[PDB]
């Protein structure tokens, strides 16, 4: 994630969940990478609950 | 490439018992000399196996 | 066996909570675990008395 | 990105591989992302190949499978203890006795 933090100019953790600064020591399992494009302010619609 | 078979004999399936079959390890954790209860897929005892 | 309870958290180990959750809410989660185990200890003490 | 945690072994980890195993020392460790502190000794337990880590009655980690080394290296079996003080009243004397 260290190179990925500067590869793209993405928003820096506007979400709730795992610790952002401690992400090096996370041995997660079975990710699901889904990519799609939306319009306008629909980013806030993608939230748990 | 496949060959059709016409020598099959008609016979309805039979049913027998499953007294003490269908138990496995639900997790790979090592527990010794203890009793544990887990919620997982399990074949019921004395079920009706074909 | 009461140590294996989660009390509404995501894990039964405080180390995982400390190393996997943001400290502003990890403090609240640790406080919830502390007060749940304190309630269990109080119940055990009342039974012992 | 979903970061769910499963009992299956992690196929991805951070690049923090260094040091070496130290035996018979009550030292801290962060094996497989689980922080703990205890001695690293051996035992006579027979471990199946699919088994990675074990648990006790209280669901506390007491076993691990070290990658590329393949032994037990039991988790936090380290000892502990308490302290007790034996002394008479302050009017008589002030000597103390320590007890474990
Ligand atoms: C199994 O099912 C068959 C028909 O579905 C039935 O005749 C038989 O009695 C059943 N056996 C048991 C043990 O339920």
């Amino acid at each position: 994630y260290s190179v990925l933090y500067n590869l793209a100019p993405f928003f820096t953790f506007k979400c709730y969940g795992v610790s952002p600064t401690k992400l090096n020591d996370l041995c997660f399992t079975n990710v699901y990478a889904d990519s799609f494009v939306i319009r306008g302010d629909e980013v806030r619609q993608i939230a748990p609950g | 490439q496949c060959v059709n078979l016409t020598t099959r004999t008609q016979l309805p399936p039979a049913y027998t018992n499953s007294f003490t079959r269908g138990v496995y390890y639900p997790d790979k954790v090592f527990r010794s000399s203890v009793l544990h209860s887990t919620q997982d897929l399990f074949l019921p005892f004395f079920s009706n196996v074909t | 066996k009461q140590l294996s309870s989660k009390f509404g958290a995501i894990s039964s180990v405080l180390n995982d909570i400390f190393s996997r959750l943001d400290p502003p809410e990890a403090e609240v989660q640790i406080d919830r675990l502390i007060t749940g185990r304190l309630q269990s200890l109080q119940t055990y003490v009342t039974q012992q008395l | 990105l979903s970061f769910e945690l499963l009992h299956a072994p992690a196929t991805v980890c951070g690049p923090k591989k260094s040091t070496n195993l130290v035996k018979n020392k009550c030292v801290n460790f962060n094996f497989n992302g689980l922080k703990g502190t205890g001695v690293l000794t051996e035992s006579n337990k027979k471990f199946l190949p699919f088994q990675q880590f074990g648990r006790d009655i209280a669901d506390t980690t007491d076993a691990v499978r070290d990658p590329q080394t393949l032994e037990i290296l039991d988790i936090t079996p380290c000892s502990f203890g308490g302290v007790s003080v034996i002394t008479p009243g302050t009017n008589t004397s002030n000597q103390v006795a320590v007890l474990y």
